[PDB]
């Protein structure tokens, strides 16, 4: 009769478990988004916390993240996009960070369903 | 994808259902395959030298560039091959071919290139004197096939010709990964020397190009096709 734990259990079921080779690399490329992120706020001068979520909002999905925080958290045309337009000023070196960043970040992800 | 065993198309390439990507893999569908893993990296290094080999001109073919398995010159009778130099030797087996480096003291004197057939008469550490034997042509001798060479240099006095040439060829490396190790450079990748071709998590276990040249990629621990 839909039991809401079924669900969970074979929704964790559906991605498989990692051996040392994957979490490894997992966790370093994890580590090294975020010291990406630490490059990158000397880049623009801005701070970690915030570009690390600058780039949550263009992966987990783009307008869900800032829209439902509660009625006030962050706008999202004025301190988020400029934030996206301001770190696209930079040349190759800088602007590869970014994906460094951002993959890293999906490694996060990976690993916590990973080790659910 | 089974431990120890090598794909048989490259990193990042068109494949077809049906078509095999391994002895025991067959894609079923048709995409982009992708490495995952490699359990091992090669590589080929660059090697450059210039060496110089005296052949009768009765006997030597004219070319301008020999390449891999390119038939070298002719060699009616076992023409044998007189060292031009004095000097110790270094007997290096390229492949099929061999070198000698003549040398005194510190630096050498001269360095001569023996093709695939021309046998060395020396050994490594022996002595030579000016005109003395060095190798011997059994005749045909041709390049071997891993060497390529340019810059043709045709000096002839005489019924024999003095030939200088310009001498690259590749050198294969294998390193063996670890689940500590990183790649980082893609596959056909063209490399630097010195630079690390594997990261790892302590340096002392890294991967750093010990010369110039190409790497690649093998035994992926496994394969995905987008």
């Amino acid at each position: 009769t839909s039991d809401p734990v079924r669900q969970y259990l074979h929704e964790i079921g559906q991605v498989p478990l990692l051996t040392l080779e994957e979490e490894i690399d997992l966790a370093r490329k994890v580590e090294e988004g975020m010291e990406a992120i630490k490059k990158l706020s000397e880049a623009t001068g801005l701070d970690q916390e915030l570009i690390r979520e600058v780039v949550r909002a263009k992966i987990l999905g783009t307008a869900r993240i800032q829209k439902i925080p509660g009625l006030k958290e962050k706008p999202d045309p004025k301190t988020v996009e400029e934030v996206d337009g301001k770190l696209k000023s930079l040349p190759k070196e800088l602007k590869r960070y970014l994906h460094i960043a951002r993959e890293g970040e999906a490694a996060r992800q990976h690993l916590i369903e990973a080790n659910l | 994808l089974p431990a120890g065993v090598d794909a048989l198309v490259k990193d990042g390439e068109e494949v077809v259902k049906g078509q095999e990507l391994a002895p025991g893999v067959v894609s079923r569908m048709d995409g982009v395959a992708l490495y995952r893993f490699p359990r091992r990296v090669r590589v080929d290094y660059l090697r450059k030298e210039r060496a110089a080999l005296r052949i009768p001109l009765s006997a030597w073919v004219e070319k301008e560039a020999y390449r891999p398995g390119e038939v070298l010159a002719e060699l009616s009778e076992p023409y044998l091959f007189r060292a031009e130099e004095s000097g110790v030797v270094e007997l290096k087996d390229l492949a099929e071919g061999h070198l000698i480096y003549l040398r005194q003291e510190e630096e050498v004197v001269a360095r001569y290139f023996l093709p695939a057939g021309m046998t060395p008469l020396v050994v490594e550490g022996e002595i030579v004197e000016v005109g003395q034997p060095l190798a011997e042509g059994k005749g045909l001798l041709r390049l071997p096939r891993h060497m390529t060479a340019k810059e043709v240099e045709a000096e002839e006095e005489g019924d024999s010709v003095h030939l200088t040439l310009f001498l690259e060829w590749t050198e294969p490396k294998d390193y063996k990964v670890a689940p500590h190790m990183n790649v980082i450079v893609p596959e056909g990748a063209k490399v630097q020397a010195g630079e690390k071709i594997v990261a790892a998590i302590d340096p002392e276990e890294e991967v750093i190009a010990e010369a110039e040249g190409v790497v690649h990629l093998h035994e992926p621990a496994s394969i995905l096709v987008v």
